[PDB]
């Protein structure tokens, strides 16, 4: 008798929500499971759908199990993940195209006249298939895999088909393997299973047959697909040293855009830092050999994807969280000496007699002399250069044109103000901190101007602006850009503590 | 502290699978709590009048001044055995759409 | 020789809701000053009795005059900031409505930005002088936090 | 034919509204009811101009919502949502129970009209337009008997103006004008296209309306003769009244 | 190329009960300023203790000034308005007794318009200065409903 709900409608929802627009710095994984299709990236809000997605036995499900149950000292959670496939071996092409929950064996009623196309090197026909016993959908996927194999064009000669419960889909796997495509048409006939059964119908995924690739290859593709993610790792069984040093040489292609995390014995160190010294954006930790992995790596990505960039005093520290879940590495001094100057991470132990406490301790990261070492910086740099492009490109998109004069150069600088003062909001900017002389030196010699270190060291930051001309290698023409320069003091967090005390 | 039985999205008790009924412990049922309440609109309760969300003689009436629905709803939003105090409260009004949105608070 | 012209400065304001890509001002007035300010006193002192001195800190804005020709677009912007009523939309917290931004441009390159702040006080109708006229409309700011970057 | 004269009010059953609302789409100023057969009329079609005398211009806060008015005499049409749907999809009128229990309480649903996408589709904004249209040409013409003669120049226009202010005060202060709405790009758009003048818009925003007066010279069609003829512009915001309530909660 | 000047412009003044239809403003008096105003200052500001700035809202009017040659017929109707008493005539609900709206054209054409206001005050008799010449009478407004309308 009509619904109070279409005159009064309240969502209610339980608290702590903080709708977010803008880059979301979240974790991604890459896998090599067979379920996840090569060209798509998908993103889950809870566990309970990671849990519906794949299921309790995999090891997918106890990594975001770790990585949601997590919490700051305010009080928030990464509150997303990110998961993309890795192929290691040759693939034959394959097609899958269903979500909803269509599978209530309907296929009843339908044993006349089966009519489904498939499009690929030859056009080919399939000859009524009987469905209206319906017993099982197992047994209505092996009579269409007979109807297949009734055929004699090779890649269906020997093809496959497969059903999964948690997730409802129906998937066709050719034979020959790392060549070929197929494709799949509806037809005119109102009695076909293509339009009922989920592939040629809408947002359907189709695969290409294809060699197997280098994991730095997939990493580009996947980011190539999508690059709203941070600090991605790589699951399952350990690299080799030569591929993570490819991986690593990739990152450090990126200026300073992601994070790279990697898990390795106590025992390996000495290798990797030589190879992937300098390099920097990556993140090296000690896990234990004795005891299971418990998934340590994932603690620098936990922290990062914790934090939120809009309230003020968001600048955090890594050098003292503590992970009850995780287990204790190493509890010597002279074995943690050893591991600092291999420049590691790991867990410490101190106590453990009465009461037990460690905590992650070295948040600092390999790389050159030159770029940034430890952690907070390198997340506070990422968030600030998104910030920067966001706001230069919202410029271009809604001013009809930019003089190349001093009024475009202030149009910018206008624009560019409401980011500086949510950077000083932050914490990313500070402001007091001494300056010694060859860091003067430095400032003078990278930008043209004496006296800008005062205001670094007052205000805590200096920017410029200055257009020039300059010509474009794809065209003979030439065009105009925009040149800005901008030194800040970076953040700093509390690590050691001297004390003095006297009487008089 | 408090408790109470699981409803869905409409207003009917909600089973699981298992075929039992769940006693939501605090927080959710103060958030199942608040929505019912500010559902309720005044005049309906027997055993006790004047109490609800004047709807009718607040907002959908033509009003002067607009404070005194505010001052119902705040009102409804407590009275709940578990809210301390209010945080926010917008009342948009856009278009045609009365937007209401609201923070609580609880000792839990 | 140093060279202290005033002529080709420009200014460029932008609003925080008013107007969020903002506008620019070229046409300023010439019976009245274009650009005025008041002295800013950040800093006391008071004296103790023995004799000696003691310096403290305080708390002082800034105030900025403009003035442009009458009935240019420039003035009529001006009129809109001015008649835009804070009681109206909403703010961040602890941001201020309207946080209008100014950026002024000398002629030899130097230049200075000036956040957190809003107009105060203008005129409303055209004044008309005993020679004919119209006098040169004035309006006044104020902001709470400033800049320096005078190397171009 | 006339414009925003009047209110055409007619009584169909809900089996007729199929193919009536094609013949009459469009044709603003007429309204749709639905009519019981089983039980007697009792005259549903007269609830709009009910409410419309009953309502009074020169005390403040006069436009009112007609979508929630209880007439306890009347009788119950429909009380399922599909049939509801079908019949907002025909644009039509009826009284709905919503509660069918204990307590009984229903409403008139809907106060739309049909008519074209120019014109207003809601009842207060055409009750308003027919008030503000009478009280324009009343002042108008109390401005022609007492004057002399008005002046084809900028004075005579100054005074027409100030003539018709009043009237624009007693309709803010009488709720047809609405301040503070926001505007979309395509309605700025629409704006500087009626009116030549662009930053209209910024009037039309804060007080609500803008005005424009303009003389001019033309012929009439029964003499020869040329007359100056004057001619001006209106524009404000439509008032509202609310129709759906949305709200949010978040524990903390 | 700008044009600045205040030749041919007028003024319509309705009363609402002394002028029920109201007169005109054509003859300005010379050595005063025709037609005047103060500034309208309808912002405030305070200072915390941090160090922080903070605007409000707060009420303002707004003031008029216009001068007329004496002897002139526009000087007695100003004088009829002047001499009329409030306490006199009837009343109703909120509309400040014998409410007088103001209009007036600027030569290019830009029109503005103010209500909600009355004459505040002006002389009463003439004057003689040493030079044996009459001064320009002088009346002062008030209005506190600026209707923001300056179109072309």
């Amino acid at each position: 008798m009509i619904s109070q709900s279409r005159y009064i409608r309240i969502i209610s929802g339980v608290g702590a929500a903080a709708p977010v627009a803008g880059r979301k710095l979240i974790l991604r994984v890459m896998t090599t499971n067979n379920v996840i299709p090569p060209g798509i990236v998908i993103e889950f809000d809870n566990a309970n759908a990671v849990l519906s997605y794949f299921g309790a036995q995999s090891e997918e499900y106890q990594r975001a199990a770790a990585y949601f149950k997590f919490i700051s000292k305010s009080v928030n959670s990464p509150s997303s993940i990110s998961f993309a496939r890795w192929v290691n071996t040759a693939i034959a092409p394959m097609v899958v195209g269903d979500n909803l929950p269509k599978t209530i064996a309907d296929f009843a009623g339908f044993s006349a006249g089966v009519l489904t196309i498939m499009v690929g090197a030859a056009e080919q026909n399939i000859t009524a298939i009987d469905t209206s016993a319906a017993t099982s959908m197992d047994n209505v996927a092996s009579i269409i895999q007979t109807e297949i194999r009734k055929n004699a064009d090779p890649q269906l000669a020997q093809a496959t088909v497969t059903w999964n419960q948690n997730t409802n889909q129906f998937t066709l796997v050719g034979a020959t393997i790392g060549t070929g495509v197929l494709a799949v048409a509806k037809s005119a006939d109102p009695q076909d299973m293509s339009t009922a059964l989920g592939w040629s119908t809408s947002n359907v995924v189709n695969v290409a047959g294809q060699s197997a690739d280098l994991p730095d290859a997939a990493v580009a593709k996947s980011t190539n697909v999508s690059n709203n993610f941070g600090s991605f790792l790589f699951a399952g069984a350990p690299l080799d040293n030569d591929q993570i040093k490819a991986v690593s040489a990739w990152n450090a292609a990126q200026n300073n855009q992601f994070i790279y995390t990697v898990a390795t014995s106590l025992a390996n160190l000495g290798t990797l830092f030589t190879l992937v010294n300098g390099n920097a954006g990556t993140a090296l930790n000690v896990l234990s050999a004795t005891a299971a992995n418990d998934f340590v790596e994932q603690c620098p990505s936990e922290i990062l994807a914790a934090t939120n960039y809009d309230e003020p005093g968001a600048s955090q520290n890594y050098m003292y969280y503590q992970f009850p879940g995780r287990n204790i590495t190493v509890s010597d001094d002279t074995v943690a000496n050893t591991v600092d100057k291999s420049r590691g991470n790991y867990i410490g132990v101190t106590q453990a007699n009465g009461q037990q406490l460690a905590f992650y301790q070295r948040g600092i990261l390999c790389g050159g002399p030159t770029d940034a070492v430890d952690m907070n910086v390198y997340a506070n740099e990422i968030w600030l250069k998104s910030a920067i492009a966001q706001a230069l490109l919202d410029l271009f998109l809604n001013v009809n044109a930019v003089p190349a004069s001093s009024t475009g150069e202030a149009m910018t600088l206008a624009v560019l103000q409401p980011v500086l003062d949510k950077a000083t909001a932050n914490g990313t900017f500070t402001y007091g901190k001494e300056i010694s002389a060859v860091q003067q030196q430095y400032i003078t010699q990278v930008t043209g101007d004496r006296r800008a270190w005062r205001q670094v060291q007052t205000l805590g930051y200096w920017i410029n602006i200055t257009f020039s001309s300059y010509t474009n290698s794809n065209t003979g023409l030439t065009e105009w850009k925009a040149n800005y320069t901008l030194i800040y003091s970076k953040g700093d967090a509390i690590r050691f503590v001297e004390g003095s005390d006297v009487m008089i | 502290s408090t408790s109470t039985i699981r409803t869905g999205t409409n207003n009917d008790i909600l089973l699981d699978d298992n075929g039992n009924m769940v006693i939501l412990r605090d927080v959710e049922a103060c958030a199942q709590d608040v929505r019912a309440a500010m559902l309720m609109r005044t005049g309906e309760n027997i055993f006790d009048v004047n109490s609800g969300v004047g709807y009718f003689e607040y907002i959908f009436s033509p009003q002067k001044s607009y404070d005194d629905a505010r001052k119902s709803i705040a009102d409804a939003i407590l009275s709940s055995p578990d809210v301390t105090g209010i945080e926010q409260l917008d009342i948009d009004i856009t278009g045609e759409v009365f937007g209401v949105d609201a923070k609580v608070i609880t000792i839990h | 020789m140093i060279n202290v012209s005033g002529f080709g400065t420009g200014i460029v304001i932008v609003s925080a809701s008013s107007f969020p890509m903002g506008f620019s001002l070229s046409k300023f007035a010439d019976d009245e000053s274009p650009i005025s300010s008041k002295e800013l006193e950040p800093f006391g002192y008071e004296m103790l009795y023995d004799g000696g001195l003691f310096a403290f800190d305080k708390a002082a804005p800034l105030e900025v005059s403009v003035s442009v020709i009458a009935g240019s677009e420039d003035d009529i912007n001006l009129r809109i900031l001015l008649n835009s009523k804070k009681g109206s939309f909403r703010f961040l917290p602890g941001i201020i409505p309207d946080m209008t931004t100014l950026v002024a441009t000398l002629p030899d390159g130097g230049r200075t930005v000036l956040s957190n702040g809003t107009i105060l006080k203008g005129p409303a109708i055209d004044t008309i002088q005993n020679t004919g006229r119209r006098k040169g409309n004035t309006y006044t700011f104020v902001f709470g936090s400033y800049l320096g970057a005078q190397t171009a």
